[PDB]
């Protein structure tokens, strides 16, 4: 049952963005919390990492309150990192 | 080997030995796991250090020396004493304390000893009796062996 | 001797900067997966210059002829208090 | 009176002899001394003695590729230490190892290690276990007609212990190297001066009579 | 003493099987990263009842 | 390895080494000979302790 | 923590160890007190000497 | 020898060595932030003794 890395990484910034719709207006501040809970869900190669890293740091640094569909939007498309350091 | 030329079974996956008769007929990958035919033993109880672990931590020249010393001061003497007893007793000193210190860096050496070393010597002596498994491939080995040593074993 | 206070270096950015948590959360990340330790092990002690004795001692023995020299002196006082 | 001198120079003789006879123990017990290397993770543990792998080839790339700790701190050394650690040759690395008075260390392939241990001058050895467990092989283009019998014919060599034979010729047989305490040296010398004494004893014996 | 022979264990494949390559290279792999050596070592020594 | 896949050799034999990399351009045999990476350092000498 | 995110208790004060996990949810304030993993045994009896 | 063996012998120095042997048991709470820390590890030492 391998997990792939697309798979995982569309599934991680899916899961990310669906678990920040359901906080509005707090969007920036639940970042990390969505990228764990995406993470747990997704699964992880290193679970320091998370399923994908660069893409949780552009939200971190993109998202502000409202902000959420377009700075997802934006965020999605964005280089994962290494997923193993 | 047969259920994979039958066709009962897809890989194989065990101690395998890697055999000619076995590489015509099959596939092998690449060995992921090196071996060799070794003897096996009950392991002996130690030695004992004997008599000449006494010996051991002063060696044979320096006692051949220290009595020809010996009878040299005894003849020096049969023929002023003072410096005799002197040297001989400095001599002596640095001897003991020599042997007292080497003694302690022998310590025991509880080492027990090998009846067999290689694999000839048991071809040399009746006496142990050894074998092998019924069947595999160390039996088939011994069978085939045109080498000298081998061949009289498996006889 | 020990320290004298205990406190710490760290990474610093303007307040209300999008920089601020990414930083810090790469910070504790580097910190738990060792890189900060390694780090600090390659810069100050891997390289590091500056690093039991089978060898023979005069100083020891010294005492040893001090009293020596004492007990010959004390020597010389009873031959000559006898004398 | 002369009771205290006796007693005084009995008691400092005494403290001298035990003491000579504690640190001559301690000597026994450096020549005793074991384990200066008994490993290829101390060569990582020590940047006293400086190692090295070939240029180019199999070991090099080994340690390169290699992700578990020692091996990947090793190179981390090995690439990042000046003077270069790598040698062009065999002959280059095993010259290094014999001019360094035991300050470099080569890394090299159990075959070539045991191949110059017994060729003279016979100054090096091989120590602790190996790092890593492969081997050598024919190498024959995919999908050549010879494969098969060349594999075929390697393994009727191993069993037929021709390889062996033939290591054993190369290796071992050619070899110039060849196949515990109470040093003589050492006590030589106070035997030199007890037949000296016994000489100047013979000397005061013949100018008395 | 030391061994009589020089041999190794090996994965079986039925002759033009299609797993008998991607088993090869397999075995490389783990060589090479050392996951038989530690495999060897998890069930031959670490547990290890002598001394 | 070069000779034998660009085809100016129809056989290579050598003490080449056995590795993944290798394996996956070319074809190995069956190893003819064991060895491993080792440690080679200048062995200490003993002689001549004198008095 | 969780009566933190939960908005059952409005601060921690506790030995709590800070943690990327626990720095993801919540704010930890700069570390008041310094520690790291570390090990426990029984220290040895001195001397049974006896003659 | 008898003095000898009483100062030379060291139990223990650091984690590293208790990962090298196996005569003394090791162990960490039931939960936490050290369990965890050696749950997530990828350092080698602290790997094997999870392990
Ligand atoms: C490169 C690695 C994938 S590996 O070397 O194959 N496997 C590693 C494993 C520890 C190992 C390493 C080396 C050997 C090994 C065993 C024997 C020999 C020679 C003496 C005979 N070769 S043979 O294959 O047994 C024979 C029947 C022709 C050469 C190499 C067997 C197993
Ligand atoms: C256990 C058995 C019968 C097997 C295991 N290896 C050898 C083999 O693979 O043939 C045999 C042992 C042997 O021949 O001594
Ligand atoms: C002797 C040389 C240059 C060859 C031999 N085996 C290794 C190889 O197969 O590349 C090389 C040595 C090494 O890499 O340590
Ligand atoms: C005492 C306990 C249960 C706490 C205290 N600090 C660690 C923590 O904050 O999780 C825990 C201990 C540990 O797991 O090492």
């Amino acid at each position: 049952g391998p997990a792939d890395c697309c798979r995982m990484k569309e599934c991680c910034t899916d899961r990310v963005n669906e678990c920040l719709q359901r906080y509005s207006g707090r969007e920036d501040k639940f970042v990390s919390f969505c990228y764990q809970e995406a993470t747990v869900t997704c699964g992880s190669f290193n679970e320091i990492v998370g399923c994908c890293y660069g893409y949780q740091m552009c939200m971190i640094r993109v998202v502000k309150p409202n902000s959420l569909s377009g700075a997802h939007e934006a965020c999605k498309t964005v280089s994962c990192g290494n997923p193993c350091a | 080997v047969g259920e994979l030329v039958y066709g009962k079974a897809d890989i194989a996956i065990a101690p395998l030995t890697i055999t000619l008769v076995r590489e015509e007929v099959i596939d092998f990958s690449k060995p992921f796991m090196s071996l060799g035919i070794s003897i096996m033993i009950k392991k002996p109880q130690k030695s004992k250090p004997g008599v000449f672990s006494f010996l051991d931590p002063l060696a044979y020249e320096i006692w051949m020396a220290i009595v020809f010393a010996y009878i040299l001061v005894s003849v020096v003497l049969f023929l002023s004493a003072r410096i005799v007893a002197g040297v001989w007793w400095f001599f002596t000193l640095i001897i003991i304390s020599s042997y007292t210190a080497n003694l302690a860096a022998f310590l025991g050496v509880e080492r027990m000893v090998s009846p067999i070393e290689s694999a000839e010597d048991l071809s040399k002596q009746t006496e142990i009796a050894y074998g092998t498994l019924d069947s595999g491939s160390t039996k088939e080995f011994f069978r085939r062996s045109k080498i000298a040593v081998f061949d009289k074993m498996w006889t | 001797g020990g320290n004298l206070d205990s406190k710490g270096y760290g990474i610093a950015t303007p307040k209300g900067s999008s920089l601020g948590t990414p930083v810090n959360l790469a910070v504790l990340k580097l910190s738990e997966q060792g890189v900060l330790d390694k780090l600090k092990n390659k810069w100050w002690y891997d390289k590091g210059e500056c690093g039991k004795t089978s060898a023979l001692s005069l100083s020891n023995v010294a005492g040893v002829f001090y009293i020596l020299v004492g007990g010959l002196g004390l020597a010389m006082l009873v031959a000559l208090i006898e004398f | 009176s002369a009771r205290i001198v006796a007693g005084v120079w009995w008691f400092f003789t005494l403290i001298i002899i035990s003491s000579y006879t504690a640190n001559l123990a301690a000597f026994l017990g450096v020549e005793r001394m074991v384990s200066p290397i008994e490993s290829a993770e101390d060569l990582s543990k020590q940047t006293e003695i400086a190692y090295g792998t070939l240029d180019s080839g199999s070991t090099k790339e080994f340690f390169r590729r290699s992700k578990i700790a020692v091996f990947d701190k090793m190179w981390t050394y090995m690439r990042s230490a000046e003077p270069s650690v790598f040698v062009r040759t065999t002959a280059e690395g095993v010259a290094r190892v014999r001019k360094s008075k035991g300050k470099y260390a080569y890394l090299l392939e159990s075959t070539m290690n045991e191949y110059i241990e017994q060729r003279k001058p016979c100054d090096t050895m091989k120590v602790g276990g190996n790092l890593d467990s492969k081997g050598y092989g024919i190498a024959t283009p995919k999908g050549s007609s010879l494969g098969t019998p060349v594999n075929l014919a390697v393994l009727k060599l191993s069993e037929q212990g021709v390889l062996d034979k033939l290591k054993n010729k190369w290796w071992y047989d050619k070899g110039e190297c060849g196949a515990s305490a109470l040093s003589l040296s050492n006590v030589a010398g106070v035997f030199y001066i007890l037949v000296g004494g016994l000489g100047l004893a013979m000397l005061v014996a013949l100018i008395e009579f």
